[PDB]
RNA sequence: ACAGGUUUGGUCCUGGCCUUUCUAUUAAUUCUUAAUAAAAUUACACAUGCAAGUAUCCGCGCCCCGGUGAGAAUGCCCUCCAGAUCUUAAAGAUCAAAAGGAGCAGGUAUCAAGCACACCUAUAACGGUAGCUCAUAACGCCUUGCUCAACCACACCCCCACGGGAAACAGCAGUGAUAAAAAUUAAGCCAUGAACGAAAGUUUGACUAAGUUAUAUUAAUUAGAGUUGGUAAAUCUCGUGCCAGCCACCGCGGUCAUACGAUUAACCCAAAUUAAUAGAUCCACGGCGUAAAGAGUGUUUAAGAAAAAAAAUCACAAU
């Protein structure tokens, strides 16, 4: 849409170039967006406080940072596991990690981007992925004499069924319509529940968009 | 009305006057008023029992499989009233909702007659 | 209508019993006539009966005349893909034309009546709302089904100032 | 309902969240009957997403509609 | 195979008013209105640019438009297609023989 | 009410059939053949039912959520009686 | 007028009605300036009670009292209405007794 | 409109104003109860409380809902639609910016000319042409939300908001000022809707169920208001004496008033009645010798008619 008495807005658009400028120059670092007290648990940057489920896992363990600074080259190459993942799968759960870049801006260096190769429940990916929720207090590292006991992993078969029965009405409507057209064949309708695999809610998702294909 | 996001979800969408609720099923995006524009109404659901003892259900059944055949979202509420005409499964809350009726209502019997002797 | 010479062709009822719809492809129709002549008779009464009915149904086609630059009346149609319809018309009445045009590039009854069939289906009969889109507004409209409290007052089991009431008691 | 700019409340500026109880029995079982329902309905959801892509290319190059465009443009002709 | 346009006038037939311009000609389209008090139908002119590549348009052509894919400027929207009746050089589409209004220049009936 | 009651006389239009063809053959008014589990009496699906958890998955619920824990509940009864 | 001209003019619109003393709002308030009385136009002669008010607007204009006998003294609030008086050309508002510092008339005692 | 009252000593004709019908707000007089719908002075300044959180930290959401009609002749319908989001087998769908136009779109021409408003080449420069909109209303000015499942616009002001003035309830309730305009500083997330979580679930002044008010409709428990010369249903006895006063239009009162004020009686509506202001509706498909109307005359441009027939004039005082 548009009219004969258009006024040329210029205000809008400087204040668009001023703001985007102003945001990448005053992008906060990783050390100070992420600084947290221990006491109030209390976020200064964000003015947001932890819920109360996460309190306990804060104050008795270390992020991935932490874990991560006292190494040559910062782990590359090493095994990362997290305690949400031990707590709930007996299967291990782990981390390659590929390269890591910390922020220098703390001074305890305790913040930072890692990348790394994903392992669930045994089941290894052939691509690196960003590795989600760092800053949580809940990583560990494994030893080296423990890295082959927990890379050892027995392959247990999936016995969930391959099909299932269609809901009540939804079968009826699927019998009555080949009636209708001429298959009298009884056999029971099934649905394939093949193609619905559904990954556990625990297991991170790509941070990293996807493009078209 | 032009909106940032939101999803297509079929929902319920009350009307009626006070004291006597109805429900229209109908399929609007998410960020519009509860009474704003839709796409389209598919069905209706009288919430009081009528003469016969019986709450009406109306459902657009090749309609409704199109839209979440094109990634519609659906309500709590519009869930359970599917899955009790069957076109799909008995929602997992709607069982624990019965469940947790029959154990109180089990401790409720024990609970009088406990008192009665 | 009191002014002009047939009256009659100025209703709404003149201008929507005229059945000439052309297809989706035809966008202009060019009509070139003599103001002289004893063979222009039937191109002259069909500017002057017939055209009105055939814009009428057809909003979106432009129709242009042109007087005393052809001796031979006809009539010229431009479709979408370029293609050039020729109609000449030197003798034919104003009936004759109607019959011919309604059948080079009007529309088939079957067609016609299938179109608005589909048309029907979009106020479908099981909805509510306004008056002006849907039958019913509501459905205390629908005998059996409990009335609107403005009507029939509800009894007072079922009012929310008594549950209420026995509910804090 | 509040906007992004507006400040916030101050009674309510202390507490953050307060999760209810947790049974442990019923909870697990709520949770398996969630994962087999959720896999069910992503299947129907599939199964009618299929439905869709076949009536969307009948309606665009379905044999009906091969013998639609020939009747017109045999009948111009 | 998309080469559409965004405009409702896909092909028009207009008058030529003039060709001031560089390869451009103004033309004149006409179409009918319903008056909706009367019930009558009224003309109602617009104006039109057309870009002519040949220079071949004269003041009192009548002139086929067809929709330009792609705009070039803010009015020129449409590109001439053909000159359906050169001014004072009139010939009949039905016989393809010169004629000037009703007398036939030259007569139909005389092949020799 | 006299209308109601044929005391009165009125109009009464000429109405077609409601349908065009009668057929009671398609399987919405006709019985449809029963579901294997509808025969069986088991629920028509596995999950439907109540089952009780292996105990190393309780213990492990009771580790995450320790502090504010609820008391369990066991299966729920058949039946449900009248007051 | 034939066809065309009647097409270039378009249908006959009704004009808006024009605003009346009270600026199209039902009742105003005012002040009372001045206390006077006015006489009729022959054959109807008497003395007729008016007075003169600024209202809420910021105007001043002059108004009737209807009704026998009346209190109004100067610097008082009165509500006027939009009724005409036939018999006094000019005035064109009334003051509805009953409101503010204007009561009722008082039946004979 | 089924029309009625009113020009004149009197008739006909032409032509205004007003009555009779329905809806809303305020005011006067009056008032018993219940239910439903609706709640409306003010884009003026605002005390206090509340209106966005959720969640094993990341993240997502945060005028979206809601509020208002200030602004703009804005617009309606319609073509195309990048981009954002959802679903997934990466091609389907929801919302749709910008841009564009078959047509439609308030008043005013005592606003008649606007003053760069066009186009070509190649470049995305330079160079070249001298054009573009407009009496079918350009360019101006004034008034204004709307064509309603809804749409367009604003979010303290400087059309915008880097900046500056300056220190924000046009979120619910409430207050000051102002206006003829007068709802509770209340309850709950039980339902539905939205946000977040895998999930039990949490928040939500949106909403649900209530509080308040004859503003409307219904039922019943409830009785007062207006009018009584004519148009227009209906009255007597006194007082007053062109005085006090009455009227929607015509009019009444100048010591024998069915018109003022009171009384008796009657009429008409009824928990309402009457008055006031807006709105619905209402002018010409009618007229131009005498009534408002054929412009002092002729030709021509824009534009429109032609359709059957037929038509270059002429002693005399044109210039
Ligand atoms: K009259
Ligand atoms: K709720
Ligand atoms: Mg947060
Ligand atoms: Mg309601
Ligand atoms: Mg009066
Ligand atoms: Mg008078
Ligand atoms: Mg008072
Ligand atoms: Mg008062
Ligand atoms: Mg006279
Ligand atoms: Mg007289
Ligand atoms: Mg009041
Ligand atoms: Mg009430
Ligand atoms: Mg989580
Ligand atoms: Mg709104
Ligand atoms: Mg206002
Ligand atoms: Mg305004
Ligand atoms: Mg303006
Ligand atoms: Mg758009
Ligand atoms: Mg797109
Ligand atoms: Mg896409
Ligand atoms: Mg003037
Ligand atoms: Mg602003
Ligand atoms: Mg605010
Ligand atoms: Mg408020
Ligand atoms: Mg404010
Ligand atoms: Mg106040
Ligand atoms: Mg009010
Ligand atoms: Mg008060
Ligand atoms: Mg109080
Ligand atoms: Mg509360
Ligand atoms: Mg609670
Ligand atoms: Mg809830
Ligand atoms: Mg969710
Ligand atoms: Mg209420
Ligand atoms: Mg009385
Ligand atoms: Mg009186
Ligand atoms: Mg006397
Ligand atoms: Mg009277
Ligand atoms: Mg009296
Ligand atoms: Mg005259
Ligand atoms: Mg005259
Ligand atoms: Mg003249
Ligand atoms: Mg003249
Ligand atoms: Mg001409």
């Amino acid at each position: 849409m548009a009219r004969k008495k258009v006024r040329p807005r210029l205000i809008a658009e400087l204040a668009r170039r001023v703001r985007a400028l102003r945001e990448q120059r005053e992008r906060p670092r990783d050390s100070q967006r992420y600084a947290l007290d221990y006491e109030t648990m209390m976020r200064p940057h964000s003015g947001n406080r932890l819920p109360m489920r996460a309190w306990a896992d804060v104050r008795h363990e270390s992020r991935l940072l932490q874990l991560l600074n006292r190494l040559p080259l910062f782990g590359l190459g090493r095994l990362v596991t997290r305690k949400s993942w031990l707590w709930q799968h007996d299967e291990p759960c782990y981390w390659r990690l590929t390269r890591v870049r910390p922020d220098y801006a703390a001074e305890n260096l305790d913040h930072g981007k890692a990348w790394g190769i994903l392992t669930f429940k045994g089941k290894t990916e052939s691509e690196a992925r960003e590795i989600e929720q760092v800053m949580y207090h809940d990583w560990r590292l494994v030893p080296k004499h423990e890295e082959e006991a927990f890379t050892a992993f027995t392959l247990v078969p999936e016995d969930t069924p391959l099909s299932v029965p269609y809901p009540p009405l939804l079968r009826a409507m699927i019998l009555a319509q080949r009636q209708k057209y001429g298959d009298t064949s009884t056999e029971e309708p099934m649905l394939n529940l093949e193609r619905a695999r559904i990954d556990p809610w625990d297991y991170p998702a790509k941070l990293e968009a996807k493009t078209k294909t | 009305r032009a909106y940032r996001g939101g999803h297509l979800t079929i929902r319920l969408a009350l009307g009626g006057c006070t004291n006597r609720p109805f429900y229209r099923i109908v399929a609007a995006h998410s960020k519009c008023p509860r009474d704003g524009r839709f796409v389209e109404q598919l069905g209706s659901y009288d919430p009081l029992p009528n003469s016969h003892g019986e709450k009406l259900v109306a459902l657009n059944f090749d309609r409704i499989r199109h839209w979440i055949g094109c990634g519609a979202h659906l309500s709590k509420p519009v869930e359970k009233l599917l899955g009790l005409s069957g076109f799909y499964p008995l929602h997992p809350m709607m069982i624990t909702n019965a469940e947790r009726l029959r154990r109180k209502r089990a401790r409720e019997v024990l609970l009088a007659s406990q008192k009665t002797d | 209508p009191m002014k002009g010479r047939f009256p009659i062709r100025r209703t709404l009822q003149y201008l929507g019993q005229g059945d000439v719809v052309f297809k989706d492809s035809v966008k202009v129709m060019t009509v070139n006539y003599n103001t002289h002549g004893e063979l222009g008779e039937g191109a002259r009464k069909f500017v002057f009966f017939n055209i009105p009915q055939i814009q009428y149904k057809n909003p979106w086609v432009q129709i242009t005349m042109f007087k005393n630059m052809t001796p031979s009346p006809f009539l010229r149609f431009y479709l979408d893909s370029g293609e050039q319809v020729l109609v000449d018309v030197e003798s034919k009445s104003n009936k004759e034309i109607v019959e011919h045009i309604r059948k080079i590039l009007g529309k088939n009854e079957e067609t016609l009546e299938k179109e608005e069939q589909e048309k029907k289906q979009l106020s479908h009969p099981a909805h509510f709302g306004p008056r002006k889109y849907c039958l019913r507004e509501c459905m205390c409209e629908v005998e059996g089904q409990v009335p609107c409290p403005g009507l029939v007052p509800l009894p007072k089991e079922m009012t929310g100032k008594y549950k209420a009431a026995l509910k804090a008691t | 309902r509040k906007t992004r700019h507006d400040p916030p409340a101050k009674s309510k500026a202390g507490r953050v969240a307060t999760p209810p109880a947790v049974d442990p029995t019923e909870f697990f079982v709520l949770t398996e009957r969630y994962r087999q329902y959720r896999q069910t309905v992503r299947a129907l959801r599939l199964e009618f997403m299929s439905e869709v892509r076949k009536k969307l290319h009948e309606a665009r190059a379905g044999v009906q509609a091969e013998r639609k465009a020939q009747e017109d443009a045999a009948e111009h002709r | 195979s998309i080469a559409r346009s965004s405009v409702h006038a896909k092909w028009v037939v207009g008058k030529v008013i003039g060709t001031a311009m560089q390869k451009t000609a103004k033309v004149r389209v006409t179409r009918l209105v319903l008056d909706p008090y009367l019930l009558k139908y009224f003309n109602k002119r617009k104006t039109y640019f057309a870009h002519d590549a040949l220079q071949q348009c004269t003041v009192g052509d009548i002139v086929l438009l067809k929709a330009l894919p792609v705009p070039r400027t803010k009015h020129v929207k449409h590109e001439l297609a053909e000159i359906i009746f050169k001014v004072g050089q009139v010939i009949d589409p039905v016989t393809g023989k010169p004629c000037a209004g009703t007398t036939y220049l030259e007569s139909p009936i005389s092949p020799e | 009410k006299a209308r109601d009651h044929g005391l009165l006389r009125y109009h009464i239009p000429q109405v077609e059939p409601r349908d065009l063809d009668f057929s009671t053959t398609h399987g919405a008014v006709s019985s449809t053949p029963p579901a294997p589990t509808l025969v069986s009496g088991d629920p028509w699906y596995p999950w439907y039912s109540w089952k009780q958890p292996p105990e190393r998955e309780l213990s492990r619920l009771r580790r995450l959520y320790q502090g504010r824990l609820r008391e369990e509940s066991g299966p729920p009864p058949e039946l449900m009686p009248e007051v | 007028a034939t066809l065309n001209q009647m097409h270039r003019l378009g249908p006959p619109k009704h004009p808006p009605g024009k605003m009346g003393p009270t600026a199209g709002r039902p009742q105003l308030k005012g002040v009372v300036l001045r206390t006077f009385i006015r006489k009729p136009k022959k054959p109807n002669s008497a003395n007729r009670k008016c007075c003169r008010v600024r209202l809420s607007t910021g105007r001043e204009a002059v108004c009737f009292i209807p009704g026998e006998g009346h209190s109004l003294q100067e610097h008082h609030v009165v509500l006027v209405q939009g009724g005409r008086t036939q018999d006094l050309p000019g005035v064109k508002l009334t003051v509805v007794r009953g409101k503010y510092d204007c009561g009722h008339v008082q039946k004979k005692k």
